[PDB]
C-alpha cells in the first residue's frame, strides 16, 4: 500500500510538470507561428501594393 | 490584405484622375507641332525638300 501510494503521487507530479513542459513548448511554437504568418501577411500586402 | 488592396484601389483611382489631367493638357500642347514634322514627311514622301 505504501509502495502504491508513493508511486501514485510520484507519477502524478511527473505527469503534471511534463505537461507543463509540453504546453510551454506549445505556447512558444504559437508565438513562432504568429510571427511567421503575419510576416507572410504584410509581405503579401506589399505585393498587391506594387 | 484588404488594407493594402483598398489603398491601391483608390490610389489608382485618383491616380487615374491625375492621368486625365496630364492627358488633355498634353492633348492640346501637342498641336503646335502638327505643322513642323508633317512638312518633313510631306517632302520625304515627295523626294524634294519642299
Amino acid at each position: 500500500l505504501a509502495e502504491a501510494s508513493q508511486a501514485h503521487t510520484k507519477a502524478l507530479e511527473d505527469a503534471k510538470s511534463e505537461a507543463h513542459r509540453v504546453v510551454e513548448e506549445a505556447r512558444t511554437d504559437a508565438e513562432r507561428i504568429a510571427e511567421q504568418l503575419e510576416a507572410q501577411a504584410d509581405v503579401e500586402a506589399e505585393r498587391i501594393k506594387m | 490584405r484588404v488594407r493594402a488592396e483598398q489603398q491601391v484601389a483608390s490610389t489608382l483611382q485618383t491616380a487615374h484622375e491625375q492621368l486625365k489631367r496630364e492627358r488633355d493638357a498634353v492633348e492640346l500642347d501637342l498641336r503646335a507641332h502638327v505643322g513642323t514634322m508633317s512638312a518633313t514627311l510631306a517632302s520625304r514622301i515627295l523626294g524634294v525638300d519642299l
